[PDB]
């Protein structure tokens, strides 16, 4: 019955008046593009009439791939779209994300990040367990995605049984249909009701506070029923958002509706992640409107229908991955968001019944300063870790290859540097074992190098955990009313040698304790991060396994035991590797960049030689989670990174 | 005369939502009882 | 008991048309049904004597409905209009007044302003001064609990209030009109303001009453203005339509917005408040 349900409620949708003639597309045409609005239907109806017509076909099932930028966004309509077949998740319908497969021989549909189906790519080339590949809200072309369409690319003109399907929210198909030698285009209209899109008069100075005024003014003056997004940037400032919105309205006194806030962040766990497609609070007696307000980053700018959203509130930001390739930098910063980002924001208002759209800046600006489009992921990401996966599936020709916007030719050669030095790559440039196994970690190469290398020096049980640490969010839960109590409990596992063996720490104590929940909230740690951690782990260690690494450990009483720890951290880290000038600041290897220890280290002091994990790019340049290193270890461990011919002199 | 608590965001609605939402959105007047032809 | 909603019908310039006009509500109302009222808002009265009016006004012929008229537009029909503070003109006419409330028994409260804007002392017998205007919003705006009024007639449109809407024609909104109606409009909120005298139809879309994020929801105005009767071009010069009263009404219903509603076409914008 509850598939009946369900089944009224999709045929509502407005991909359903296009189903034959999207059935007559894809049988005859191999590519093709299909546009509509977010809620017209795409993710959850064009799969399942994939998989009818990968049943209808003779011969082995082959599955149904429906590739999903977001972790969040891929495990959510998985479970959706198996309550719309009426089957079991992890069956027939199945999903697949980097550090969790939840799939088995009988998944005719995977919902799966990019990240994973690439990584598939590199094991399975033509991509055979798929007779469909469905590319989905790839107008946020994101860095695994955009590799994606030229594997693609490269298949199709290989295998015309395969089918791919392009699926975007914006009118930005003419590059995706141009690309794939130009294939038809399916557009969906939209049933999104009317968005009015109102503008301030004048620039607002303070878009926090705007943000939260508008909030609180939407819930106290509109009388539409309706649920309320407010748009930010990040955990960090939408948790502090969300106590300011708590306090500024408990001091409103008793007469203001409930509100019913809602993270939605990719940290969370899934049960949380749910959480959003409970229904709204209902009106109080004394007549004032329940609402919802989901305080989300971006991903909840796809895939994702919240229903009862009347009022949208815009600040225009959103963090976007950067990376700099004169200076081997890459940072996440807060940025602009595109007009096209700032219409579909806009209709997720019109989703539910007519509604409004408050966006805080003038429409003069709205006019003439916003970007058409967003920014390619593939233009502003180190394509280290995909020119590993590029050359891994069998890409030898990186200046030639089909991007549909092509990165930097110097960010390509930065790609190169990096996996030369690290012996992925010869001086020839070809991709060496060494690389090749690096590709199948789900990791960024130096930390795919870092677990590989640490075999040899007997300490490959710690530096699997350092870098499943490193692999999820910081462990140390460091609330601002809690922050003495929370690093007083931190100074417990502080090693000093730096926050790669504080990590090492954490971990060991936290699996000492037997996972124990009430433990993490004793010290401070992330629970939620350290099972993520263990689960990051135990599935690199069956990697690791699978390709006979051999787990080892030093005598934890030994001197060489944190020695060996971190002369096995500089082989793959010795590129982002810093020395401390006699003026006290610390200069990097190669590139010469002015950089300080990150206020969340355990290092009251500076060593001459540090290692970093990450370099992080603010209002000052700082490195993350460091570690002391030898100046001998560096000419004796990478000798071609530190010839001293080329080595510049500092 | 002629001769002679923090401050709430003021909002103006955009010309663009106005044009789009004219032609297609111009809901009949559900009070309204339609007279017949002569 | 909940009442049946009434049904009213709305008529803009008559200009002496008697027969016209009413063959037209009988021949309706054998149709479709009874209405409660005719309500005429332009000009009842032609420029040269009606002998017509005579064979209404002596009782031959009889209105089919209760009628309320606004009144003399100009100097030539004054003397139609005896007694400024209004009276029965004929049997089922009735003249409304120079300004005052209606309130029906039905609790359906009609707001009227006959006459164009003039700033001349003495004021003429076909004109309205500052002074109509401030006298009808003190009588209603200032109670605590006055939310709107359900129906405001006036024989001007008001000036620009073709700001945020649909075109009008060829009536520029901003050149024409009496800014002192803007005003009365402003605070007095109509659910329903009909107009005439510029022998045209239009219907506006819904704007609201309230400032957005500023100020709680009100309901929205629907003005509507009614061409000329028996004019060449054949525009909508009789509008029918059904309405409860804003006092029986719920107040969650009452002020729901229609998907099409406009701003307020009155609203200076924050540069020019600063006078």
């Amino acid at each position: 019955p509850r598939y009946y349900d369900i089944l009224k409620k999709r045929l509502q949708l407005p991909v359903w008046e296009y189903k034959d003639r999207f059935t007559d597309i894809l049988v005859r045409h191999q590519s093709f593009v299909l546009v509509g609005e977010t809620g017209s239907g795409k993710t959850t109806q064009i799969p399942q009439w994939c998989v009818e017509y990968m049943r209808s076909l003779p011969g082995p099932k082959r599955g149904v791939a429906c590739t999903q930028p977001r972790r969040v966004a891929a495990m959510s309509v998985a479970q959706r779209v198996a309550d719309e077949m009426d089957v079991m998740l992890g069956q027939e319908v199945g999903y697949s994300i980097r550090f969790e497969d939840c799939s088995s021989a009988k998944t005719i549909l995977k919902y799966m990040t990019d990240g994973m189906l690439l990584r598939e790519a590199m094991n399975d080339p033509l991509l055979e367990r798929y007779g469909v590949i469905i590319l989905d809200e790839a107008h946020e072309r994101t860095l695994a995605t955009d590799i994606l369409m030229g594997v693609l690319k490269e298949v199709v003109r290989q295998r015309s049984d395969l089918k791919v399907i392009v699926m975007s929210a914006t009118l930005d198909a003419g590059k995706f249909q141009i690309y794939f030698d130009n294939c038809p285009l399916l557009t969906i209209p939209g049933r999104t009701h009317p968005v009015e899109i109102f503008y301030t008069p004048e620039p607002e100075r303070d878009y926090l506070e705007a943000a939260i005024r508008t909030v609180i003014q939407i819930h106290m003056c509109e009388e539409e029923e309706g649920d309320l997004l407010l748009f930010l940037t990040g955990q960090e400032e939408i948790d502090e958002a969300c106590k300011r919105i708590k306090r500024e309205v408990d001091d409103l006194g008793p007469e203001v509706g409930d509100i019913k806030i809602i993270p939605l962040y990719s940290t969370l766990p899934p049960q949380q992640q749910q959480r959003i497609f409970e229904p709204p609070p209902p009106k109080k007696q004394n007549g004032a409107i329940g609402r919802k307000v989901v305080v989300s980053t971006n991903i909840a700018e796809t895939s994702l229908t919240i229903d009862g959203v009347v009022f949208v509130i815009d600040p225009g930001f959103a963090k976007q991955k950067v990376y700099n390739p004169r200076i081997r930098v890459e940072s996440l910063l807060v940025t602009a968001i595109s007009k096209a980002s700032a219409q579909q924001r806009a209709g997720r208002a019109g989703r539910t019944r007519p509604g409004k759209c408050f966006r805080l800046y003038t429409e003069k600006a709205y006019k003439t300063e916003m970007q058409d489009n967003t920014y390619p992921e593939i233009l502003r990401s180190n394509l280290g870790s995909v020119v590993l996966q590029l050359k891994k599936l069998g890409i030898d020709d990186l200046v030639h290859f089909d991007f549909m916007d092509p990165p930097a030719p110097e960010t390509l050669m930065r790609a190169l540097e990096l996996l030369n030095y690290l012996a992925a790559l010869n001086d020839d440039g070809d991709l060496t074992e060494l690389g090749s196994m690096m590709a199948e970690f789900p990791l960024d190469p130096q930390l795919a190098k870092m677990v590989i290398a640490s075999c040899d020096y007997n300490c490959s049980n710690e530096v699997l955990s350092i870098t499943a640490m490193l692999s999820v969010p910081q462990c140390f839960v460091r609330p601002t009313e809690a922050k003495k109590a929370a690093d007083e409990a931190k100074m417990r596992f502080a090693h000093i040698d730096g926050d790669h063996l504080t990590l090492l720490n954490v971990y060991h104590a936290f699996k000492q304790n037997h996972e124990s929940v009430q433990w993490c909230y004793d010290n401070f740690i992330n629970y939620r991060s350290l099972m993520s951690a263990d689960n990051v782990r135990q599935q690199l260690s069956r990697i690791m396994d699978r390709f006979n690494l051999p787990r080892r450990s030093t005598d934890f009483t030994s001197r060489d035991y944190y020695i060996n720890i971190r002369k096995a951290l500089v082989t793959g880290y010795f590129m982002q590797v810093a020395h401390l000038e006699r003026t006290g600041h610390y200069l990097t290897v190669k590139d010469n960049q002015v950089v300080q220890l990150h206020p969340s280290t355990v290092l009251d002091h500076k060593p001459e030689w540090v290692l970093y994990n990450e370099f992080v790019l603010t209002t000052k340049n700082y490195i993350r989670t460091c570690t002391d290193i030898k100046p001998e270890w560096l000419v004796k461990i990478a000798p071609q990174y530190y010839d001293m011919s080329n080595f510049p002199q500092c | 005369y002629n001769t002679q608590a923090q401050s709430k965001i003021l909002f103006v609605r955009s010309d663009a939502s106005r044009e789009e939402l004219a032609e297609l959105a111009q809901q009949v007047n559900p009070e309204e009882i339609q007279l017949g032809e002569d | 008991m909940a009442q049946k909603p009434l049904r009213l019908l709305a008529c803009g310039d008559v200009e002496g048309k008697f027969d016209i006009l009413f063959n037209r509500v009988q021949a309706i109302q054998k149709k479709s049904g009874n209405f409660d009222l005719l309500l005429c808002v332009g000009n009842f009265f032609g420029s040269t004597q009606d002998a017509e009016w005579e064979e209404y006004k002596t009782g031959i012929k009889k209105a089919p409905i209760q009628t309320y008229v606004l009144g003399a537009n100009n100097q030539e029909t004054v003397k139609y209009f005896q007694d400024a503070d209004g009276c029965e003109l004929a049997e089922n006419i009735t003249y409304l007044g120079r300004k005052g409330i209606f309130t029906g028994s039905s609790g359906l409260q009609i707001v009227y302003l006959s006459g164009t804007e003039s700033l001349n002392e003495p004021v003429p017998g076909y004109s309205f001064s500052p002074k109509d205007v401030s006298s009808l919003r003190m009588m209603l705006c200032t109670t605590s609990q006055f939310k709107g009024v359900d129906i405001l007639l006036t024989s001007p449109w008001p000036k620009c209030v073709g700001n945020f809407g649909n075109s009008s024609g060829e009536v520029d909104t901003k050149k024409c009109g009496s800014a002192l109606v803007s005003s009365l409009a402003t605070g007095l909120k109509p659910r329903y303001h009909f107009a005439a005298l510029e022998k045209t139809y239009y219907e506006r879309l819904p704007y609201r009453n309230h400032i957005i994020l500023q100020e709680n929801a009100q309901h929205a105005t629907r003005f509507i203005a009614l061409a000329n009767v028996g004019n060449p071009e054949k525009k909508k010069y009789l509008y029918a339509f059904s309405i409860v009263p804003m006092k029986l009404m719920d107040a969650a219903e009452l002020v729901k917005q229609p998907p099409d509603v406009t701003e307020n076409p009155y609203r200076k914008s924050g540069q020019e408040a600063s006078i």
